[PDB]
C-alpha cells in the first residue's frame, strides 16, 4: 500500500514503476519504502 | 498521456 498520489503502473517493459507526477516522480522505488 | 519508463 502506497501514500497518496502514487500511480502503480504495470508496463510492457515488464518492470513496475511509481508514477507521482506532481514533479513527475517514474521511480523504482516504493516511496513507502 | 504518455507517462515515462524507468531505467534499468
Amino acid at each position: 500500500e502506497l501514500p497518496e498520489g502514487y500511480e502503480q503502473r504495470t508496463t510492457v517493459q515488464g518492470q513496475v514503476y511509481f508514477l507521482h507526477t506532481q514533479t513527475g516522480v517514474s521511480t523504482w522505488h516504493d516511496p513507502r519504502i | 498521456s504518455d507517462p515515462g519508463s524507468p531505467f534499468q
